[PDB]
DNA sequence: GACTAGATCAGAAGCAGTAGAGCATGCATAGTTT
DNA sequence: AAACTATGCATGCTCTACTGCTTCTGATCTAGTCGACT
């Protein structure tokens, strides 16, 4: 996946879209606006490098690069921002609905071929490389050109041309009084038609709920941290890329702005002699270390040379049984090693053979790791990983090697001496009962970082000028109420068995 | 025309009739310095909406939040108008101390008099409270009227004359409410005109009104004997004449 | 040093515990000092930080005229430090709460996060706490379970979700705590399958050669006197060569 | 010839992640004074 | 014996360099159209 993502929102502006069947139900136009705003927010948080556009068709006024009638391009393909979100929200309310009607109009003839043509023109106007070209059609009508067949053929031809070009189109059908029949006219326009999505739809599209589900997490495309070299011998060599399947999430770095005008300010640093008052360079400086009364002076190049043992890469040392790899011997997050094949040919077969043989023998490959030049070597273990996929053939664990850092002697610390005190069988049984009561299934993505979520919510409130920032419920709390209600009298019995009455913990 | 001379101004107005750019341009052209964020030099920040930034500024008691109406009025008169509690959404400790001496805790002043609109705004600022009681509130109102000689009002004529009406067949019994036609309306009007009507005949009753039903006259005449203070039985014509003439008629002509 | 806290399973049960740092990367504490080339003195070197606007004139701004802000995509929104401190997530410091108990198989090493491993013992000179902790450890070991818990060093420390598992030795018994990843710290990378691949299918001779290489390079010996695996190249006991 | 187009390949900016340096600050524990 | 002070440590924050990967941009080669010439 190389390039950017392009999304164009097509919101129909017919009379039927501006009417609500039942009370306490937002009109389809407002629902589309909210969905667009949610998508904009999700794109801003996850990846702001993508391009989003908003185009309205069926309006009285027209604004297009070709001067097509009855089409308005509210926002051209550009990176999302708070200004576009506010502009969309301006039409959110009923007063916003009136403003949209006054400044845009509604209830005019339109051609699907025309909107597809303007969308294609917008796509062709992007100078950046687009990995995905997508269009979303928000419309509750299923038979727009029911009074004319030539327009239907023109729309079919335009949709076919867009499909051939590589444009991927979706129809976000909304609620209709009578019902939505995709099989009537839109079946031949959607890029992919599902067999299930054939019956008449009397409710909202399921995609709308997914779109409205805001996601707050940065999405990073696949990228190799380093294309290192694995050397089984001074002559045998292969190339392997290193990836970080797990990486700590940090909030975006702050930026300095000028209070008076709120503009970026450049930060610079300089070094000069207090006597000569002239600029100095790193090559005109020495590093000093004072131990007691003695002073030791070394050049910067010498200090860099201090931590130089071997060239960057991985050097094989041997194979060790997996039983000898302690679970508690953890120092840094593990990495993933996968064959590259873009540098040396024939490495993939060797990697596969090594993986299968290590899995059969249950042996991890011990190696010396030097991620970069002038970096002290470390001892790492590569444990083979078996490609694991859950139901419906979705991968959950890729095949390769898991690189785990083995702590050195210095990294280990000695604990204070303690006297063992065995627990009686009754107390162990009570604890077993408590644990069984508090049983729960764990998954890798069952918790959210409260700090990052709160920061994102605060930034959203600041940018959109919202009244207050919606408090983010944190799942990291132990919800003591439910645990107490579930345990019952087990805690009291355990305290009586273990804790003496005159303890007061 | 530099009434504003080298003054730092922070505007943070959102949803309002006049948007931010117009206010910023007017401030800039009116010899005034416009800054997007507040600093130690800024002396007041304009806010027409209670957004997150305004709330944060309010919580940090180091700046004054002013409604946009203050700037609009300043432009209207082309002069620097002194601050008032109406325009101030927030008050820094220095400004709070300054206003405390000159102005009452509410939006009212001690020196400059008050007008109809100003008193309406002052009453708007004070929010309703429920620390009073009907009986004590009525007593306080009566004392206030008596102290300042407010007994000449037409709707407060019956302030100091409690009236009990024979709307119940059995006295001191709420379950025997009668379906009278004239009596109910007369009681309603009497209570409207400030009179006090009590469903229970207690020692505090001072006047009694009885309609065409003369059967209960003997019962009232017997009851009043035990009472330390004897009430008076008056016909329905007394109250009607009082309303017609807009003053309290003498009861001797209707006893 | 020891970090004291209270392991709480609910709102009533609480065990006084002390946590030490069993494993932590060692770094040189002495830092290289920049000195002048000629006089070899730190006094004759000064590092200054200055800020200027994005203009040719290079307008100078005082350090007190700079406001913190954040990028929201195509625009930058100011965010004052005081405002951030007021609006930042706040939680009670020094909390060690057991969120729940899960099968040890559900927690995998590859998901371990953080740069430290904690060893949790019972409070010193406390018989009741020691007995309770021993009972909990034995129950977890017998049931083959680990405790998903919430850990926070102090008020400022960001809350963390971690896994504590039993560690029973004849000399001593304790709990071993290692941080776990959040849903935002997981990367979803798709890798092409190697078992079903046809272009990179090794032949039987290649597999036999790899098996011979693995057998020849084994670093562990099966001592038959006790029928135990002895490590010939233990890398955990070797000191860090950088310090030497 | 001349030019403008078109394509096409080599260098620079941005990003991500790591290490090394210096500090805020609060939570614990050892020592001194009343 | 209790209150105040001292050191000591840890962790999160900020900056500056360092390296490696990905994407955008500027310099360099040819088809077509018009024109010049013998």
């Amino acid at each position: 996946y190389s390039g950017r993502d392009s999304l164009i929102f097509l919101v129909d502006a017919s009379k039927a879209m501006f009417e609500s069947q039942s009370e306490d139900e937002l009109t389809p136009f407002d629902m589309s606006i909210q969905c667009i705003q949610s998508v904009y927010i999700s794109k801003i948080i996850s990846s702001d490098r993508d391009l989003l556009a908003v185009v309205f068709y069926g309006t009285e006024k027209d604004k297009n690069s070709v001067n097509f009638k009855n089409i308005y391009v509210l926002q051209e393909l550009d990176n999302p921002g708070a200004k576009r979100i506010l502009e969309l929200d301006q039409f959110k309310g009923q007063q916003g609905q009136k403003r949209f009607q006054d400044m845009m109009g509604h209830g005019s003839d339109y051609s699907l071929s025309e909107v597809l043509w303007v969308c294609a023109n917008l796509f062709s106007d992007v100078q950046f490389k687009m990995s995905h070209k997508r269009i979303m059609l928000f419309t509750n009508e299923d038979n727009p050109h029911g009074n004319d067949s030539a327009k239907a053929s023109r729309a079919r031809t335009k949709a076919g041309d867009l499909r051939d070009t590589g444009i991927f189109l979706d129809l976000m059908h909304l609620k209709k009084p009578g019902g939505f029949d995709i099989s009537l006219f839109y079946r031949d326009i959607i890029s992919i038609a599902e067999d299930e999505d054939l019956r008449v739809h009397f409710e909202e599209s399921s995609k709308l709920e997914d779109l409205l589900r805001k996601v707050r997490a940065k999405e990073t495309r696949k990228r190799a941290l380093s294309r290192l070299k694995l050397k089984l011998n001074k002559d045998i060599v292969i190339s392997v890329g290193i990836y970080n399947l797990v990486q700590k999430a940090l909030k975006p770095p702050p930026i300095k702005l000028y209070r008076e005008t709120n503009e970026p300010v450049k930060t610079k640093t300089r070094t000069f002699n207090t006597s000569t008052g002239g600029l100095l360079l790193p090559s005109d400086t020495k590093r000093s270390q004072i131990y007691g009364s003695r002073q030791i002076i070394l050049e910067k190049e010498e200090t860099e040379e201090l931590k130089r043992f071997d060239d960057p890469g991985l050097m094989l040392m041997g194979f060790k049984p997996l039983v000898l790899l302690k679970k508690h011997h953890y120092l840094r997050p593990s990495l993933f090693v996968y064959p590259e094949e873009s540098l040396v040919i024939g490495s993939s077969t060797l990697f596969s053979a090594l993986l299968i043989k290590c899995l059969e023998k249950e042996v991890a490959a011990l190696c010396r790791y030097t991620p970069r030049r002038n970096i002290p070597p470390y001892f790492v273990a590569l444990v083979p990983q078996e490609e694991e996929l859950d139901d419906q053939k979705i991968q959950v664990t890729p095949p390769g090697f898991q690189l785990v850092f083995l702590p050195f002697a210095d990294d280990k610390r000695k604990m204070p001496f303690t006297e063992k005190i065995m627990a009686t069988p009754e107390q162990v049984g009570k604890m077993k009962a408590i644990v069984e009561k508090l049983r729960f299934t764990y998954r890798s993505d069952s918790f959210e970082n409260p700090v990052l979520q709160q920061h994102f919510r605060n930034l959203e409130a600041l940018a959109l000028d919202l009244m207050e920032p919606e408090q983010a419920v944190d799942l990291t709390l132990p919800k003591v109420e439910a645990m107490n209600k579930r345990l019952g009298s087990l805690v009291d019995e355990f305290k009586e068995l273990v804790y003496p009455p005159d303890y007061n913990p | 025309s530099n009434i504003f001379e080298d003054v730092e101004f922070c505007v943070m107005s959102g949803t309002d009739s006049q948007p931010k750019p117009d206010l910023e341009n007017r401030i800039a052209e009116f010899g005034g310095y416009i800054v997007q964020n507040p600093g130690p030099d800024t002396y007041c920040v304009i806010a027409g909406s209670e957004n997150i930034r305004v709330k944060n500024i309010i919580l940090s008691n180091k700046h004054d939040v002013v409604k946009p109406a203050w700037l609009l009025e300043c432009f209207k008169t082309k002069s620097f108008v002194p601050w008032q509690p109406r325009f101030m959404i927030h008050m820094c400790p220095s400004t709070k101390e300054h206003f405390a001496r000159e102005y009452d805790c509410y939006g009212d002043s001690y020196f400059i008099d008050t007008d109809l609109n100003q008193l309406k705004e002052v009453f708007s600022g004070i929010k309703n409270s429920n620390e009073q009681t009907p009986e004590e509130m009525a007593s306080l109102i009566a004392d206030l009227e008596y102290r300042y000689s407010w007994d000449c009002s037409p709707l407060s004529m019956f302030r100091r004359h409690t009236v009990y009406l024979d709307s119940y067949a059995v006295i001191n019994d709420l379950s025997t409410k009668n379906e009278g036609t004239r009596l109910a309306i007369k009681a309603l009007e009497l209570r409207f005109h400030g009179a006090k009507v009590v469903s229970c005949l207690a020692e505090g009753v001072s006047h009694v009104i009885i309609g065409e039903d003369h059967s209960r006259v003997a019962d009232f005449k017997a009851f009043r004997r035990t009472f330390k203070r004897k009430f008076k039985i008056l016909k329905e014509s007394w109250v009607t004449d009082s309303i017609d003439k807009c003053e309290l008629q003498e009861e001797n002509q209707y006893l | 040093i020891h970090w004291p806290c209270r392991l709480t399973i609910g709102s009533n049960l609480s065990i006084r515990i002390a946590a030490y740092k069993s494993i932590l990367q060692e770094r040189v504490k002495k830092t290289w000092t920049v000195v002048d080339a000629k006089t070899l003195k730190k006094e004759d070197i000064q590092k200054e930080t200055v800020y200027c606007l994005n203009d040719d004139d290079e307008t100078e701004v005082l350090k007190e005229d700079i406001i913190q802000g954040f990028r929201y995509g195509s625009d930058i929104v100011p965010f004052s430090k005081v405002d951030e401190e007021q609006m930042k997530y706040k939680s009670e410091g020094k909390c060690f709460s057991v969120l729940g108990f899960c099968k040890s198989s559900q927690v995998q090493r590859r998901f371990f996060m953080g740069n430290q491993v904690l060893k949790v013992f019972a409070a010193r000179d406390d018989e009741a706490a020691a007995v309770a902790l021993s009972s909990l450890i034995h129950a977890l070991d017998d049931l083959d379970m680990v405790a998903i818990v919430r850990y926070a060093y102090d008020k400022r420390a960001n809350p963390q979700v971690g896994v504590a598992f039993p560690h029973i030795k004849h000399n001593y018994e304790c709990l071993v705590y290692v941080q776990l990843p959040f849903m935002e710290d997981l990367r979803q990378y798709m890798f092409s399958s190697l078992k079903n691949s046809k272009k990179y299918a090794p032949t039987e001779a290649q597999l036999n050669a790899v098996d011979a290489l693995i057998d020849s390079m084994s670093l562990a010996k099966k001592d038959e006197k006790t029928d135990t695996l002895e490590d010939l190249f233990p890398t955990t006991k070797i000191p860090n060569p950088r310090f030497q």
